[PDB]
């Protein structure tokens, strides 16, 4: 609003605390996504791993599994999906 | 009116009832196993 | 100094199609990559423009003038209201040397020209002119298609420049190139009407084929399109087309 | 991997987000009735008694703008939630087990 | 400052954000272009003879510089008020293309030379546009522009077809029909020469001593600055956190080599919503580019003060390079440490890795064990 | 707000871009309310008898 | 001063404008709520037994 | 053409029925085929 | 007759009492008018927009 200006923050003073319950309403809206993202993601209480060799019947789940080689440790379809959208 | 519009609806009402008789008729004849 | 003449030349004014050109640089503020929208008097895109193969024409909000020439046949401007030594009119000449501007109450005959002798001295454009102001002489403006946008807004005269190598015969090119500014005067003047200025082989006249473009502005809102260096590289109309 | 368009939730809340801040942003430009858009200007042209007046103008333009902003927030931020414990509940009942 | 901000005498354990920090300005830069000449003021201020008020006498001031001091302190002025900048300050400005405007006129329509008012001059021989921006200046002339014969040189409009559009000069001394039937320039009935004379006479005491005036119209950044203040330039300098002003351009940051290309009638860039992104200073006539020097808010970590009274200060996406609120004492020796929040204080890094307290973001958290 | 005036628009003119940002949503509310429709009806691909 | 009276017209109808699309706004996410809810209710109740 | 929803100028009116492109109202909608 | 509005004016067929001079619908907009030559009712209607 004032942008480094003592008369403007003296001028606004002079409203009441307008602007104390906005900051307060963004950071509860910040807290509030991290709270989201926790809730969606963290069901689980470990961290399992799949064993080295697979043999799942039939089933190759190799496009959804992370592969090693990549830094990122995200799938193929992960690496589609962050290289898709900007 | 005073610069206010009020625009129609997509679906019109015989489109609905056209649905609804649909699905009831799917349901009367068919059960759950055509959803 | 000027006697009349016989033999009445007439140039064919026919028409032809504007296409997307007289679009100069609005401001002085540099941008670059960026989309920006500005609503000022321009050239609407495809309109009609006269094409002449020495008339007296209006000159309205501003003009757009334009000559594919060969060799630089076209010298000069004169603008004003009457063209007379009773209303201050304004001069542009761009001979050889450094171009000069005056605004004067000059005084002309029915056709004024400079004449060439063939070790060129010749100059009779006028005859008198009793009191004037304010006078100028700079860098000369001037096969190649040469364009011009000249504007009269809050006592300033603005005159735009472009010059490009053209290879087309007849028609104005497809192409699209921005005006940058080149000169403001700031004098106040009221513009209306305006002749134009030829080079003659005074030795009997011999000058028919003065082919130039001519066009009047209108306020229109553009969209306009500015790369990374900051130029002017493309526009869009507005006010044309529901696409626009 | 082909077919183009298919994350179009995903991209369009981000656009709406990128919409509110360039319009929050750009609302910084207007006049709102003083006699200029920047404060430094009219601080280091006129005499403090009547940049009370301006700056009062341009003050209460910029509040109202910024309630604006902060309200659309708040309601996009409910749909979001929604959509958020909708996207829990279906981690748990599918995921986890058979439906 | 978590206490003062918490209303409470204690603190439960978590990460409370206080206020923010903005790195101090150093020092001032003046950049004016390095042309120097007295403007002529003298002339327009004791011309002889001026003419009638519907010839108002226009004159252009353009390369000069100008001193307004000497206009200030003048007590021979009546009147001196301006409207849309403060007096003091017009020393402190730069503009280009003032206008002067010189005439005399009835002391009694002085108040008639305000943007919004209607009188007899200032709807039929001069009008100011609402938004208007300079000064006025009007002082007694009854000694100058009064003959005992009465000085009838002075004419002004009564009759018009119209009024006037502001900023005009009207000098037509057309016949005024006043009647149906038309004068076909024929004077008569309802036929009247729109101007009439002053009868200025010494004998006529103040409200009738004829007065001259002359008003001052500016500009506000339309073209480059040309008429400078009677300020003094100085030097500059780069990669610091300085107040700029460049030509009247105000501005607070630090300064840099640009790199982008500008066209020789270009001046400064911007990119969005008046962000000035780069500059030619008037002197050196070099590119250079502009950016705020760095701000950002700070947060504290503590264990609660029901446990101990030690913090860990972090500021948020700041560099951790430079950062000494004065609070100088957390920037002597203390343990630092850098992350993509920003630079934490008084923390420690660690190897190992387990199950956290309160958190910090991009995955860094802390805790108590210093 | 204005009712065909040209001073009273002259006059909003400076108050920057209100009127865009707010009929920017009313068009969401109705694009909402046809996708509301839809999606409660349309459960079925042909349309039996 | 007919600018000024403009003015106060003008922030009036502005207020009073955008009182009217928050309600809007809040109207319109209570019935997307409840759409939500019709259209569960007639996926598991209608095309299934519960 | 005249609809429920307005006036459509530009535009053909067909006699067949298609899925949806361009929801215009009142149960009509456009698509480019012209 | 002093009511000053825009529309378009047709023939009306509704029913004044001999004493009034005009009528209205709801929310004070005026609706039919009685001319003050001929003393006969018309009725009023804006002329579109969209
Ligand atoms: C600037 O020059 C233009 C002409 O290029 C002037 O406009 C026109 O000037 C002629 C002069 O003969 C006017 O014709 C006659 O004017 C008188 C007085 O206005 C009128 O009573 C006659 O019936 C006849 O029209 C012509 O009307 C006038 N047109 C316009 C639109 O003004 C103009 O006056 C000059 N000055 C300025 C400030 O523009
Ligand atoms: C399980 O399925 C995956 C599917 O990708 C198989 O991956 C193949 O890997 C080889 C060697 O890199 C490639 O040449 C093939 O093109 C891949 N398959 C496909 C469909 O792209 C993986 O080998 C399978 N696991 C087995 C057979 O044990
Ligand atoms: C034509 O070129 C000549 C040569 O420069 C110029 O005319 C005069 O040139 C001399 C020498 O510089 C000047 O002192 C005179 O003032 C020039 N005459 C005028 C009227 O300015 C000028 O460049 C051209 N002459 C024109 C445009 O009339
Ligand atoms: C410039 O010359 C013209 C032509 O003579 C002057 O115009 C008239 O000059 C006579 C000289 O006695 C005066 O009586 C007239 O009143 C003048 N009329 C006008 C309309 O000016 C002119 O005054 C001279 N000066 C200027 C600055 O133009
Ligand atoms: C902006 O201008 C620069 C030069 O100032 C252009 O840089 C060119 O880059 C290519 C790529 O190597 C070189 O081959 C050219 O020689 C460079 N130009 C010059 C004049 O040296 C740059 O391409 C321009 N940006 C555009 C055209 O978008
Ligand atoms: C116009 O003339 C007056 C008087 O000649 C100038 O006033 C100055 O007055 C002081 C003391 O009264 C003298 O010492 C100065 O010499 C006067 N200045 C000059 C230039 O003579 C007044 O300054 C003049 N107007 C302007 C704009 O300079
Ligand atoms: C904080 O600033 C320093 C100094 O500018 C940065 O150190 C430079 O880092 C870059 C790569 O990030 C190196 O190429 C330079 O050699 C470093 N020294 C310099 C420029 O003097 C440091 O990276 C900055 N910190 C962050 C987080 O950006
Ligand atoms: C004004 O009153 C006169 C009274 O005679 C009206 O004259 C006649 O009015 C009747 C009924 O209104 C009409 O049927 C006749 O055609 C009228 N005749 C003439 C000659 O006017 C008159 O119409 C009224 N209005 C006006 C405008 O005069
Ligand atoms: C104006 O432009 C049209 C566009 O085709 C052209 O046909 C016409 O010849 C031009 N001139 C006139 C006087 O209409
Ligand atoms: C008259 O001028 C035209 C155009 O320049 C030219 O073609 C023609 O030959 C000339 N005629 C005479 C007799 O000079
Ligand atoms: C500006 O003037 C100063 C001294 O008057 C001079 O040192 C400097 O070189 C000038 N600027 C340029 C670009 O020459
Ligand atoms: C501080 O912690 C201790 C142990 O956890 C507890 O007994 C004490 O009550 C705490 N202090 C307060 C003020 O509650
Ligand atoms: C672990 O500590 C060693 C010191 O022996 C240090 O070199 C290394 O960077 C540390 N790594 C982490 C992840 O803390
Ligand atoms: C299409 O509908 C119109 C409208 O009733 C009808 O006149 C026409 O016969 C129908 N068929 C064709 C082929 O146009």
């Amino acid at each position: 609003i004032c942008g480094d200006s003592t008369e403007c923050s003296n001028l606004l003073l002079q409203y009441g605390s307008f602007c104390t319950q906005l900051n307060r309403a963004l950071t509860g809206i910040a807290v509030e996504q991290d709270k989201n993202t926790q809730e969606v993601f963290a069901q689980v209480k470990q961290i399992y791993k799949t064993p080295p060799i697979k043999d799942f019947g039939g089933f190759n789940f190799s496009q959804i599994l992370p592969d090693p080689s990549k830094p990122s440790k995200r799938s193929f379809i992960e690496d589609l999906l962050f290289n898709k959208v900007t | 009116f005073n610069g206010l519009t009020v625009l129609p609806p997509l679906l019109t009402d015989e489109m609905i009832a056209q649905y609804t008789s649909a699905l009831l008729a799917g349901t009367i004849t068919s059960g759950w196993t055509f959803g | 100094q000027c006697v009349n003449f016989t033999n009445r030349t007439q140039l064919p004014s026919a028409y032809t199609n504007s296409f997307t050109r007289g679009v100069y640089y609005p401001d002085k503020v540099f941008r670059s990559s960026v989309l920006h929208s500005t609503q000022d008097l321009f050239l609407p895109f495809f309109s009609n423009v006269t094409w002449f193969h020495n008339p007296v024409l209006p000159f309205n909000d501003g003009v757009y003038f334009a000559s594919t020439e060969k060799s630089n046949i076209i010298r000069g401007w004169i603008f004003g209201t009457t063209l007379d030594s009773k209303t201050q009119s304004l001069l542009i000449v761009n001979n050889a040397t450094n171009v000069v501007i005056k605004v004067c109450e000059f005084q002309f005959c029915n056709y004024p020209f400079l004449g060439v002798y063939y070790m060129e001295s010749e100059f009779r454009v006028y005859s008198s002119a009793n009191n004037c102001t304010f006078e100028y002489v700079s860098q000369p403006f001037l096969k190649n298609l040469s364009e011009f946008v000249f504007k009269n807004i809050d006592g300033y005269f603005k005159i735009y420049s472009k010059h490009t190598p053209i290879n087309l015969v007849r028609d104005l090119p497809q192409g699209f190139s921005a005006l940058e500014p080149l000169v403001d005067l700031p004098i106040g003047i009221n513009i209306t009407r305006f002749q134009t200025l030829l080079a003659l082989h005074r030795s009997g006249w011999t000058a028919g084929a003065a082919a130039y473009y001519v066009g009047y502005l209108q306020p229109r809102t553009f969209l306009l399109k500015y790369n990374e260096n900051g130029t002017i590289t493309d526009a869009v109309d507005c006010a044309l087309d529901p696409l626009s | 991997s082909s077919t183009a368009s298919a994350l179009g939730k995903l991209q369009d809340v981000v656009n709406q987000n990128a919409q509110a801040l360039n319009t929050l942003v750009k609302q910084l430009s207007s006049n709102f009735g003083a006699i200029s858009s920047v404060l430094n200007d009219i601080l280091s042209r006129l005499d403090p008694p009547e940049a009370e007046v301006q700056i009062d103008r341009l003050i209460t333009g910029r509040l109202q703008s910024l309630q604006t902003y902060v309200t659309q927030q708040l309601i996009r931020a409910a749909e979001i939630r929604a959509s958020a414990n909708l996207a829990a509940i279906k981690m748990s009942e599918c995921v986890l087990g058979q439906s | 400052e978590t206490k003062c901000t918490l209303k409470s005498f204690t603190v439960e354990k978590g990460i409370y954000q206080t206020s923010n920090f903005r790195v101090q300005p150093t020092e001032s830069i003046v950049r004016f272009p390095n042309i120097t000449n007295l403007c002529p003021f003298g002339e327009v201020f004791n011309a002889t003879r001026f003419a009638s008020v519907y010839a108002w006498n226009r004159k252009r001031i353009s390369n000069c510089v100008a001193d307004y001091s000497v206009l200030y302190n003048s007590a021979s002025f009546s009147t001196f008020k301006c409207y849309g900048v403060s007096p003091t300050k017009l020393n402190d400005l730069c503009f280009t293309n003032v206008y002067a405007d010189s005439f005399v006129i009835r002391g009694d329509e002085v108040r008639q030379i305000a943007p919004g008012q209607t009188g007899t001059i200032a709807d039929y021989n001069y009008k100011l546009p609402d938004d208007f921006t300079g000064c006025v200046i009007a002082w007694n002339s009854n000694n100058l522009d009064s003959k005992v014969g009465g000085n009838y040189n002075y004419l002004y409009r009564l009759f018009r077809k119209s009024n006037l559009k502001p900023f005009e000069r009207d000098i037509s001394t057309e016949i005024y029909q006043a009647g149906s039937t038309p004068c076909n320039g024929v004077k008569g009935f309802n036929c009247y020469f729109p101007l009439q004379s002053y009868g200025f006479q010494p004998t006529y005491g103040v409200g009738y001593q004829p007065y001259r005036v002359v008003v001052l119209s500016f500009e506000l950044l339309h073209a480059p600055a040309t008429v400078c203040g009677p300020k003094k330039s100085t030097n500059l300098v780069k990669n610091k956190c300085v107040n700029f002003n460049f030509n009247g351009l105000t501005g607070t940051g630090v300064l840099t080599e640009s790199n982008k290309k500008f066209l020789p009638f270009q001046q400064f860039g911007r990119d969005i919503a008046d962000t000035t992104d780069a500059v030619r200073d008037p002197q050196t006539l070099e590119i250079l580019d502009i950016t705020p020097c760095s701000f950002g808010g700070v947060s504290v970590i503590t264990p609660g003060t029901n446990t101990s009274n030690q913090v860990a200060v972090l500021y948020q996406g700041v560099n951790c390079t430079e950062v000494p609120p004065t609070w100088r004492v957390y920037s002597t020796g203390s343990n630092v440490f850098q992350t993509r929040a920003g630079c934490l204080i008084g923390a420690e890094y660690v190897n190992n890795s387990y199950e956290c307290d309160i958190p910090i973001g991009a995955g860094i958290c802390a805790s108590y064990q210093s």
